[PDB]
RNA sequence: AGAAAAUUUUCAACGGUGGAUAUCUAGGUUCCCGUGACGAUGAAGAACGCAGCGAAAUGCGAUACGCAAUGCGAAUUGCAGAACCGCGAGUCAUCAGAUCUUUGAACGCAAGUGGUGGAGGUGUAAAAACCUUCAUGUUUGUUUCAGUGUGGAA
RNA sequence: GAGUAGGAGGGCGUGAUCGUUGCCUAGAAGUAUUGGGCGUGAGCCUAUAUGGAGCAGCGAUUAGUGCAGAUCUUGGUGGUAGUAGCAAAUAUUCAAAUGAGAACUUUGAAGACCGAAGUGGAGAAGGGUUCCAUGAGAACAGCAAUUGUUCAUGGGUUACUCGAUCCUAAGACAUAGGUUAACUCCUUGCAAUACAAGAAGACAUUCGUUUUCGUUGUCAAAAGGGAAUGAGGUUAAUAUUCCUCA
RNA sequence: ACGUGCAAAUCGUUCGUCAAAUUUGAGUGUAGGGGCGAAAGACUAAUCGAACCAUCUAGUAGCUGGUUCCCUCCGAAGUUUC
RNA sequence: CUGACCCGUCUUGAAACACGGACCAAGGAGUCUAUCAAUUAAGCGAGUGAUAGGGUGGAAAAACCCGUCCGCGAAACGAAAGUGAGUACAAGGUGCCAAGCCGCAAGGUAGCAGCAUCACCCGACCUUGAGUCUCCGACGAAGGGUUCGAGGAAGAGCUUAAUU
RNA sequence: CUACACCUGAAACAAGCAAGAUUACCCGCUGAACUUAAGCAUAUCAGUAAGCGGAGGAAAAGAAACUAACUAGGAUAGCCCCAGUAAUGGCGAAUGAACAGGCUAAAGCUCAAAGUGAAAAUCUGAAGUGGUCAACACAACAGAAUUGUAAUCUAAAGGGUCAACCUGAAACUAAGCUCCUCUCAUAAGUUCCUUGGAACAGGACGUCAAAGAGGGUGACAACCCCGUAGUCGGAGAGGAAGGCUGGUGUAAGGGAGAUUUCAAAGAGUCGGGUUGUUUGGGAUUGCAGCCCUAAGUGGGAGAUAAACUUCUUCUAAAGCUAAAUAUACACGGGAGACCGAUAGCGAACAAGUACUGCGAAGGAAAGAUGAAAAGAACUUUGAAAAGAGGGCUAAAAGACUUGAAACCGUUGAGAAGGAAGCUGUAGAAGAGCAAUAAACUGGACGGCGCAUAAGGGGGAAGUACUAAUCACUGCAGAGUCGAUACGUAAA
């Protein structure tokens, strides 16, 4: 323990000799992944590779400005939509029970989402008869024989252009934000001990 | 590679071995106890001793490949081809180019659907690249010392390169079996095979639809590349590299 | 070449040659047929028989011609008729050939044979 | 100039000791990929055997370096004798049917012992000798039973 | 123009990899040199001899990359040195024979020893073919060898009465029951820390039937206990065993 | 005496005891911080004031020893503080 | 003829009556992984760079393209609650001092980078306050510090290789 | 009291199950010291070695008593990040996760518990009958079972009442594909010279190449032989612990939505205390003993102990579940800037062998004649080994490739009065196919053989200039592609 150098952090203290992981699988691992998926597209080929996936915002403060997959559909936007849970299984739609709709806009972004689905679907049935829910699509389309990926035919666009108007700076002028975010964050802190002196002057 | 690590221990490890004591006017070093065997006694495990470990034993996560920074590896492509249009650098390598003509050497993609070995070969004749094939296999080598037995049989030099841009090109079936020759899809390229040895220039066959794909991978110092969104092929530092020109020049020697 | 499953390794190769069966072996050692037996059955290469006539084509013994007398497979020989070498003693031996360097000038005929033959041509002319 | 030899000693050539160097490799080593697939239907291991001439290693088990089936289609070979040209050679391969001594989780009991019980078979005038069979736990049942366990008609 | 500890700059030499230029059955690598030269030096080039299949330069890449030492590892060799030494256990000698050869083998003739507490005749433990016969190059039998406990080839170990096998001992182990994470561990002849555990008979002769009496295992002794054999003869090698007789 | 033995405890003389707490074979009970001991820290397979075998284990070493090619250049410290 | 103790080592001191070395061949000792830093070459620059993974591809584990996040930089000071580089038209002064321009010369002009110093600024700790409102807690015109900071004040970083 | 029934236990018998093996990866336990703190107790090494019990092809884990408090997310597992961060620690040494976010992978299901009670609707065996006969379908008779089998149900619901709209065991009947195993076949010089014992060498003429990977053939062979490539090609045989998809279609079976006096969910368990132990988990990280021992809008959780008010999130105390993940083990495949017989596994070889130890356990050395044995015929001297002749062979290369050093013998040239070697300087002798040397360049002229000179015209190609043309720079019309915090609610 000589210099100016920053003070050293252990690592091989333990007996890491029976601990190292080696990478030269991934070479080939990778290839293997690439075959997996293509041989699932030719056991599957009428039908997409991803199944229906919802959309939500994260679950960070942080991350609410972003757009993220969901594992499923609320039952709720099946509901709007108007598909059974098991319905949309049958249909490769992925369905999650556990999650809920707070917000007007999250049943809309959903509903959106399935509605664009059914409207781009094609549905065969035991050869030659025809049905109802969700329907059933003609025969025809049997000879259509689409080989589609999700993201194409049921995408999500935002883009940001924030739109300007003056007779609001007008407005927005005669406020003052700091003396705002001040009071506010004084009116949480203090909230408590004044409630409580509202208690004690009504009693 | 690596030397054996076992159940027992790294190769050389293999002994319940001991070390004698000073007493006995024999080194320190571990030996083997043991009886009934010429080897009983023999020095134990360590580097001095025959039949012990290594210094180093050497191991498997030794840290061999590296990563190059994508504008680099972009760069160096790029200089590369730069150099494979020079008379001097690629006859500079040692290519075979006198009876070719004009570098770059581009043609038609009636090639491109060339099938039999034959007709790439006349190909050759013809467009007067032969001559460096020719090269190739006139000096073919056994190689030097250990490779042979670890399966590199011959030294080759290498050939003419030829850049295709049809992706479904037979070419490539064609040019296959001759010694030297050596086929790229434009749009992925090879610093290995532009610069083998890191050897700047070389003797480069190329398409119609190879050299014209070549502008709208790259770009040019107006535009950015589209197939690598963004990149800007490297800023001259000199405009004119003639220092002739400008040593020699009115500005200059009326100053000087 | 094309295939990830084809051994380029010397020893494994080696190992083959040397370790062969005695079956293999007989393949293995083989000999080329004559212009008139190429276009005859139109095959090049043939495994060799102790019945055969074959032409010594490289040695010593090169230009020769007989019958094969024995296919030795362990010692990797093949014997030719008057191919042998006189003893001082008085006494005659062999002269062991690689089939590699002869040439087979007519062949032992018979069925299994003649099927063999028709494979190779088979695959061949078709 | 004890100006010869012997001894001691320098250098070279040849010879002798010795097995370095060079060049090889049916070996090792590491990496990636594929399968996990032993056993009371007796495994893994152990003992003793099995070739015309055989110790070992490998194979095999009284059908004993091997039977059968299948594919290759003429050898094995160190010696000797046969067999095979297709009724098919072979120290060939494949392997899906057989053989599988004494043992070993190891099993009637016992064991530094080929010792010794019961049942059945055999053998005999009767024996001897030979042969087959019997371990423990557990889930069902089947059959035969016990209990001052709970009930209980004639 | 000094220099240990130390540091810096250049260079020499060795594998392997990507390049580039080439050399080799018209003889590569390696090896020897009191042949000729090149570097201040790492080192180099050539010549001759040997050798009999691979080599080399140049630019980079990489390193299990340079040894006089560590009582360093493994292997091989010296001087000491034809030296120390081959001296306990009283002893040998003569002739013949055999053999290339005899102080060391075989017969005979002499002289001595162990002196029935043996250098004798047989066993147990331990050894495992060392036993018998024929033959014999090397090695071994610290001199020697024609000889052998050595080498090669063949051949030898017969039982109602000998012993093992049976019995019990000091002891020990199952089963049953209990303990343990589990493995393991605890009890058991005065038999249990267990216990619905057995044996016999007869008819039947299977079962079954039937009857009687009943708590329940095994191993440990080649000197202990312990049903009955002797003499004579025979083989190159076995015999209280084979043969004969009793 | 031998002490590079005949011998990792022997040999010559001499000596203790010699019908008992005597000598001795086999079988059987005791195993490592444990045995076993008429007690010497004795004995426990040439190992004992803690056996032997393998492993953790290349145990750590402020200490001893070694630390491998050339040239050229610069060139020390044994004092301060804790 | 002149000069010439035995090497290696530890030591103030070795030819030492200090230790290792009878001889020879082959073997034989600062590596590998990670970590931060300084320097050198590379790329790009208020940015930089991926990894994982996707997608293609040579016989081949290469290569070639994509890669919404992430790292690290881009803002700091506080234990923290918290605040944030305070006159929108700022980004300074001084002493040393380089280019360019004047001048034969003497010197004159200018003032980049760095160093020293003074000033301003954000935040910690102190001190002070008219007035304002969602008036009991916040806001802020004016005015300050003997102090504290791995900070502002026209961004210098990020990735790669190598050495120590 | 008997018969008999039922509960409980017992024996023999029939049919099936477990007992050991495996080591790399996986599960449940058990569990240290060396070492680091420059001492040393806590700590560290470390839940690590050793030990024990269980598996599998993977194991485990998994459908929330999870996160997070945001415009939320949503099983488990691996990668990347977060991170060397929060935390833990003689706050010393040193320990040290996770959420959010980017990916790989994707999957969800079965029970207990009011409801057959218009009827045990259930499960197991089964002489047997059909069969693809070990695997399937029925089945007389028997057991199991109301101290309860099957249908509904599992909170995402659900019961009850409607109901659009759906489904299909049985039987009958057509055509097919997937995967695995063992076999069989395929280009083109053996032309000519020279050196070789051998041509696979160096030359001359030829060929094939979706085959110039790699091997073997007396030598560094694409073309002599095996192979390589066309070949996820063609042909033949046998397979599925008895692979996969049709068409009619029975008894029967579902249910979006709608409504409704309905709506029921795991106990010595959860929770608490205490004591150990464990985690970063720190006055509630996980677990285990002992002591308490519940509830039913109850109960968990919301990273500080305890009340009290409000909000948030999930439903524990029963089960199943592919994939992405791990594999120093076994049998296979392929490969490598590995090693190359003191290296590489200890073992290239009758290597875990010979050998040693009572035993547990220890454990080596040892690879290359030649293309072919052609392995040395025969003569001679020897008792024999062997020598001398003679011979094989390209060569003895002869128990064997090369054949270094140390050491030893012979032959040669030298040298020495109680050691040797060595820098500097000369000399002598000895050994020699000799590495240095009076040569080289030119003028004029001569003798020889070959070519055609300078100078002059000429002026292809070259360079330089320069209008007309034309790359590039600049300007830039029309078409097609793209971008755009310009613009629109989007267009
Ligand atoms: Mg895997
Ligand atoms: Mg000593
Ligand atoms: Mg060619
Ligand atoms: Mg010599
Ligand atoms: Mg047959
Ligand atoms: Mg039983
Ligand atoms: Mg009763
Ligand atoms: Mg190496
Ligand atoms: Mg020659
Ligand atoms: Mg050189
Ligand atoms: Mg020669
Ligand atoms: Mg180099
Ligand atoms: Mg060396
Ligand atoms: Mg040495
Ligand atoms: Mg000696
Ligand atoms: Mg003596
Ligand atoms: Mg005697
Ligand atoms: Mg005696
Ligand atoms: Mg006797
Ligand atoms: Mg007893
Ligand atoms: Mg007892
Ligand atoms: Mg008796
Ligand atoms: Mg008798
Ligand atoms: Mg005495
Ligand atoms: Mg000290
Ligand atoms: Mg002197
Ligand atoms: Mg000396
Ligand atoms: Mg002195
Ligand atoms: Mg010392
Ligand atoms: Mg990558
Ligand atoms: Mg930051
Ligand atoms: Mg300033
Ligand atoms: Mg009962
Ligand atoms: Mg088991
Ligand atoms: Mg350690
Ligand atoms: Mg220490
Ligand atoms: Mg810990
Ligand atoms: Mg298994
Ligand atoms: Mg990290
Ligand atoms: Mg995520
Ligand atoms: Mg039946
Ligand atoms: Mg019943
Ligand atoms: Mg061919
Ligand atoms: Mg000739
Ligand atoms: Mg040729
Ligand atoms: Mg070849
Ligand atoms: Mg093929
Ligand atoms: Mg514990
Ligand atoms: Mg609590
Ligand atoms: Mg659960
Ligand atoms: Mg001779
Ligand atoms: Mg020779
Ligand atoms: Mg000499
Ligand atoms: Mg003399
Ligand atoms: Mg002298
Ligand atoms: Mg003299």
């Amino acid at each position: 323990m000589k210099h100016n150098n920053q003070l050293p952090v252990a690592q091989l203290r333990k007996h890491q000799q029976f601990r190292i992981k080696t990478f030269f699988n991934q070479a080939a691992q990778k290839k293997a992944r690439l075959h997996a998926r293509r041989a699932q597209a030719a056991a599957v080929f009428p039908r997409p590779t991803e199944k229906l996936q919802p959309v939500v915002r994260k679950q960070t403060q942080r991350y609410n400005k972003s757009t993220k997959l969901g594992r499923g559909f609320t039952l709720q936007e099946l509901k709007a939509a108007g598909i059974s849970a098991a319905f949309a299984q049958s249909i490769g739609i992925k369905v999650d029970h556990r999650r809920k709709n707070r917000c007007q806009e999250s049943l809309e972004l959903n509903k959106k989402r399935l509605l664009a689905y059914v409207s781009k679907l094609v549905l065969f049935p035991r050869h030659q008869g025809k049905a109802k829910k969700g329907l059933v699509n003609d025969t025809a389309d049997t000879s259509s024989a689409a080989q589609n990926a999700l993201q194409t035919s049921v995408p999500l666009p935002s883009v940001s252009k924030r739109e300007k108007a003056v007779s609001n700076i007008a407005e927005l002028r005669k406020k003052k934000v700091y003396r705002i975010i001040r009071q506010e964050k004084t009116n949480q802190k203090w909230d408590g001990k004044r409630k409580a002196k509202a208690q004690a002057a009504a009693e | 590679s690596g030397v054996k690590i076992s159940t027992r221990g790294t190769a050389g490890m293999g002994h319940s071995a001991e070390s004698w004591g000073t007493g006995r006017a024999v080194a320190r070093i571990p030996r083997v106890g043991g009886s009934g065997t010429h080897r009983s006694g023999q020095a134990a495990f360590g580097n001095q001793c025959r039949k012990g470990r290594m210094f180093a034993p050497l191991k498997t996560y030794r840290r061999v490949h590296r990563r190059v920074n994508v504008n680099q590896k972009r760069h160096a492509v790029a200089a590369a081809l730069a150099a494979s249009a020079l008379v001097p650098l690629v006859f500079a390598r040692g290519h075979r180019i006198s009876n070719v003509q004009e570098l770059p050497y581009v043609f038609d993609d009636s090639v491109e659907s060339y099938e039999k070995t034959k007709q790439a070969v006349a190909f050759l004749k013809r467009v007067g690249a032969y001559d460096d094939v020719l090269r190739v296999a006139e000096t073919k080598a056994l190689r030097a010392g250990q490779g042979k037995l670890r399966n590199r049989r011959y030294k080759l030099r290498r050939g003419p390169l030829v850049v295709y841009g049809n992706e479904k090109s037979t070419l490539t079936r064609a040019l296959r079996n001759i010694p030297g020759v050596d086929v790229c899809n434009v749009n992925r390229l090879n610093l290995l095979q532009l610069a083998p040895g890191g050897h700047v220039g070389r003797f480069i066959i190329w398409t119609e639809s190879a050299f014209k794909k070549l502008n709208e991978i790259f770009g040019t110092y107006s535009t950015t590349g589209v197939q690598k969104s963004g990149y800007q092929l490297q800023r001259p530092l000199l405009a004119n590299a003639d220092i002739a020109r400008i040593i020699n020049s009115n500005e200059v020697q009326s100053v000087v | 070449k094309t295939h990830v499953e084809v051994s380029s390794a010397r020893r494994k190769q080696r190992k083959a040659h040397f370790a062969s069966p005695s079956h293999l072996r007989q393949t293995l050692m083989s000999a080329h047929l004559s212009k008139d037996l190429r276009s005859k059955y139109n095959v090049r290469s043939m495994p060799v028989r102790k019945d055969d006539e074959v032409l010594i084509v490289r040695g010593k013994f090169k230009g020769n011609k007989g019958k094969v007398t024995q296919v030795y497979r362990k010692k990797w020989a093949i014997h030719v008729e008057k191919i042998s070498k006189n003893k001082l003693n008085g006494a005659p031996y062999q002269i062991p050939l690689s089939a590699s360097q002869l040439v087979l000038t007519k062949l032992k005929l018979d069925k299994s044979r003649q099927s063999l033959l028709t494979r190779k041509a088979a695959s061949l002319k078709t």
